[PDB]
């Protein structure tokens, strides 16, 4: 069970911050004529970030563990950053490996509106 | 380098009854056919139609099915259904980081 932030109206070039709460996950945007992209997420075992090249150095993606909640944080946006923004996990695991995403939230809506 | 994943086509403009084949070309060989599907309609999460390239996911009908490997892979939809009518995304696993393709509309054909 993944349940996101709400959605969030921002101006260009500021910074804007979604949440996802589990009830290690990944960030999947749906940006209109762009597709799904993948920005980010936190990783097995060491439960540190890692970036896809496009975003790196404005986008930063956290869990606190406690309280089973991971964030993304992006910077400076730009018109194009207008989008749908996913929380996704996959599915100790010892079948076979299987990196799909089971899991998803229900999306949090970014517009970033001159 | 990132596999880039580009569908076809952009739009599948078809009747319902009618038979449905999407395609999905990966630049580069996708490792063990490690290669998913979703569909996603207005207003909703992408759902996990078909992994590893031809397993259906539990609570999939029978309709879709997927096949393919190396650069090559399809989604058909054997019938499409009213509730068919959406985008689909295929998705690879194989190499980091993960990536998608652009999506492929499937949309009602005109009269």
């Amino acid at each position: 069970q993944l349940v996101q932030s709400g959605a969030e109206v921002k101006k260009p070039g500021s910074s804007v911050k979604v949440s996802c709460k589990a009830s290690a996950i990944s960030w999947v945007r749906q940006a209109p004529g762009q597709g799904l992209e993948w920005m980010g997420g936190i990783i097995p075992i060491f439960g540190t970030a890692n970036y896809a090249q496009k975003f790196q150095g404005r986008v930063t993606i956290t869990a606190d563990k406690s309280t089973s909640t991971a964030y993304m944080e992006l910077s400076s946006l730009r018109s194009e950053d207008t989008a749908v923004y996913y929380c996704a996990r996959e599915g100790g695991w010892l079948g076979k490996p299987i990196g799909a995403f089971a899991y998803w939230g229900q999306g949090t809506l970014v517009t970033v509106s001159s | 380098m990132e596999i880039v994943l580009t569908q076809s086509p952009g739009t599948l403009s078809l009747s319902p009854g009618e038979r449905a084949t999407l395609s999905c070309r990966a630049s580069q060989s996708v490792s063990s056919s490690y290669l998913a599907w979703y569909q996603q309609k207005p207003g909703q999460a992408p759902r996990l139609l078909i992994y590893g390239a031809s397993s259906r996911a539990t609570g999939i009908p029978d309709r879709f099915s997927g096949s393919g490997s190396g650069t090559d892979f399809t989604l058909t939809i054997s019938r499409l259904e009213p509730e068919d009518f959406a985008v689909y995304y295929c998705q690879q696993y194989g190499s980091s980081p993960s990536t998608f393709g652009q999506g492929t509309k499937v949309e009602i054909k005109r009269l």
